[PDB]
């Protein structure tokens, strides 16, 4: 009952959202945009089958590109702490095989790679842009289908991976070129970037204001945010239990954001998409259902579409 | 199955009733529904066998919903496997 | 491969406009919340498929098998 | 098998690719990530690591960076603390001194080399300095210094570092200003290459 307490007096304040995500990763200093986006990831979409049996994901999958000097694993390092049912794991060092899952002897049987063990979890992948493009595209299947299938050495079966992937590339050269577009900057392509919710970049150029509160921060850190972590678990687990519904006026709206985001998107003289597929309409969705968890209400207000497509506006503005 | 057979727009109606939650693609659906019934296996005085089985490929860019129609043909046919791309060996799609 | 389809994803104002409109529509149609009580659901679920499917799923399986075999 | 001590690796320039993606996160996060036959763990390695490298062929070219001349790529040079360039060029005021002080090894019998190892272990069981308030101030300052003119975060932190390894040297429980000057200082030097 002390908890149901706490739990109510949580709920009671009408800005309890600017206080969970500065509840996000508090070690690290900064990058607000992307502490959202955590907190919206602990918070899933609502997860759908549809009368025909056709899935709808309701993971969502966050990329973090950052320079190898950016405060960049620090956010992997407290998900995988935070999170119940998460794995770290790095780009390079794991193979496709050891991704998805692998086929061993004991006979033929399959061994659980990461994005097994995060089923109805957080997946963690540091030094995305490292892994080869072999280990790379073996993700695409459990990325959106939630699964992995298999069909090797008389052992055939299709797997659960409902996960939410949160990656953690680096630029290509390390240093994140502001001249070129998001796509210039990763060795990814369409097929793996539209499977992402949104992209974060996190840039540290040298600002002589930022860099002596930054730096006093990485003293104070080695000991010379308004919730507790037990605290802020406790709500997540309980605003899960929420299952927001987009109301009439949302729709409409959504189509209308969804229409500017895919407008913008038309490249070359055919219109051709790049970045806005149907995958980031059903993106939206999922983020405006997050963001309704994160305030723990059954409906989603207008505001919330308002919110999930400057989210995505983060990566849009930038190619 | 008798009664509705009769329906002038039958093949329309299954057509449209292939993965009714995707938009569009009715290209898509045609293909599948097409495979998905199949045509007439031939032996000609067992001198020569032809192939009855349809094959489709759905072959475009990212978000168009070709995974979830294969998802959805994995639901409807009555004998059915999913193999995606990497997770397929030789021996594991013919035999070992 | 005996058919190919090419399958384009090009922007389209009024093409977008419909896909997106059938697409918050069908997330809607198919959020978990949305006589007996089972014999009730069942009889939801069936109004439900009516909106997209002109004939009914279980029976498009039987029919496929009996068109097969 | 090297937690708590130091790991010396020598051929550093020419390891493996795999061995060079496994040291990020013993790097960072001081362990190694293990996921078969059932058993998922982080297997702590907790080990500082001295290693030597190499240039390409016999000769290393001074004007030349050290990314041009080593084999290993920056990423994995960064996360070192200090780095260093040991170097065959000939100098007589050098070489002739280093003759004579090896050639003297054969004929000879203050150097506390068998204390060391003691003072070592003592400094280690005994001493855990804290950083002062004025020494927060002194690596503001410092980094902020060296900021304008490329630093990283990690170089704050490796500063930090080598002042509290500073101050268990002197077994002095409280990182003092001097302290934090003489880390800065050698990390100024390495940085400089
Ligand atoms: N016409 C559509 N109607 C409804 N949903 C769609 C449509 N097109 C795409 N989607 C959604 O897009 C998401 C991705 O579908 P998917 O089947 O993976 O596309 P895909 O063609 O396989 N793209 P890719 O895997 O990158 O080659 C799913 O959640 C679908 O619901
Ligand atoms: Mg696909």
């Amino acid at each position: 009952s002390d908890e149901i307490n706490e739990l109510k007096e949580m709920v009671k304040d009408e800005h309890i959202y600017d206080k969970l995500v500065r509840s996000i990763a508090p070690a690290v200093f900064g990058h607000e945009a992307v502490k959202k986006g955590i907190l919206l990831q602990m918070l899933g979409g609502v997860h759908k089958s549809t009368v025909e049996g056709i899935k709808l994901r309701g993971d969502i999958n966050i990329c973090v590109v950052g320079d190898p000097s950016t405060s960049k694993s620090q956010f992997l390092k407290y998900v995988v702490g935070f999170a119940p049912r998460s794995v770290y794991t790095s780009g390079k060092a794991s193979s496709a095989a050891g991704l998805t899952a692998a086929v061993v002897r004991d006979d033929y049987t399959i061994e659980a790679g990461a994005l097994m063990l995060a089923d109805n979890g957080i997946c963690c992948i540091d030094e995305f842009d490292k892994m080869d493009i072999s280990d790379q595209v073996a993700i695409h299947e459990a990325m959106e289908q939630q699964t992995i299938s298999i069909a090797k050495a008389g052992i055939h079966a299709t797997l659960n991976a409902r996960t939410s992937i949160l990656a953690a590339a680096n630029p290509v050269g390390g240093r994140y070129n502001r001249k070129l577009s998001l796509r210039g900057n990763l060795n990814m392509t369409a097929p793996i970037m539209s499977r992402f919710d949104l992209f974060f970049v996190i840039l540290d150029d040298c600002n002589e204001k930022i860099d002596t509160e930054l730096a006093s921060h990485i003293v104070d850190l080695h000991m010379k945010p308004p919730f507790s972590a037990e605290q802020l678990r406790r709500y997540i687990k309980y605003a899960r239990t929420f299952k927001p519904i987009l109301t009439k006026e949302a729709r409409s709206y959504l189509v209308e954001k969804y229409k500017e985001l895919r407008k913008d998107d038309a490249q070359g003289f055919s219109r051709s998409s790049y970045r806005i597929t149907v995958r980031q309409l059903e993106s939206m969705i999922r983020l405006s259902e997050a963001i309704a968890r994160a305030n723990c209400v059954d409906e989603i207000t207008p505001s919330f579409i308002a919110e999930a497509y400057d989210l995505l506006r983060q990566s849009i503005i930038r190619v | 199955f008798r009664k509705i057979s009769r329906d002038r727009g039958i093949i329309d109606k299954i057509i449209s009733s292939m993965a009714p939650s995707i938009y569009g693609h009715r290209d898509i659906k045609t293909a599948v529904a097409c495979s998905l019934f199949g045509g007439v296996p031939k032996n000609v005085n067992g001198k020569h066998s032809i192939r009855g089985d349809i094959n489709v490929l759905l072959l475009g860019d990212p978000g168009t919903a070709k995974s979830q129609i294969l998802k959805y043909v994995e639901k409807t046919a009555h004998r059915a496997v999913f193999a995606t791309g990497q997770g397929a060996s030789a021996v594991g799609l013919t035999a070992s | 491969f005996d058919i190919l389809c090419v399958v384009r994803d090009l922007v389209d104002e009024e093409a977008d406009e419909r896909l997106a409109t059938f697409v918050v529509d069908s997330h809607v149609r198919s959020h978990p919340e949305n006589l007996n009580a089972r014999q009730r659901r069942l009889q939801r679920q069936r109004k439900k498929e009516e909106e997209i499917s002109p004939i009914p799923q279980e029976l498009l399986m039987k029919y496929i098998h009996y068109a097969r075999t | 098998l090297s937690d708590g001590g130091v790991c010396c690796i020598d051929e550093f320039d020419k390891m493996s690719d795999s061995t060079r993606s496994v040291l990020h996160e013993v790097m960072e996060q001081q362990t190694i990530s293990i996921a078969k036959a059932g058993i998922i763990t982080t297997l702590n390695a907790r080990s500082s690591i001295l290693a030597s490298a190499n240039p390409i062929g016999s000769r290393y070219n001074p004007n030349l960076p050290v990314t041009e001349n080593i084999d290993l790529p920056p990423p994995l040079l960064s996360r070192f603390d200090l780095v260093y360039l040991v170097l065959d060029k000939v100098d007589e005021k050098n070489d002739r001194e280093l003759a004579k002080h090896l050639t003297n090894l054969y004929l000879e019998d203050v150097l506390p080399v068998e204390f060391l190892t003691m003072y070592i272990s003592y400094a280690k069981e005994h001493i855990h300095p804290i950083i002062t308030e004025a020494a927060k101030t002194e690596l503001v300052r410092a980094y902020v210094g060296m900021r304008k003119m490329t630093a990283t975060t990690r170089q704050l932190e490796s500063m930090i570092r080598l002042a509290e390894a500073h101050a268990k040297m002197k077994l002095k429980n409280v990182v003092e200003l001097e302290d934090v000057q003489e880390a800065v200082r050698l990390i100024r030097s390495a940085i400089k290459d």
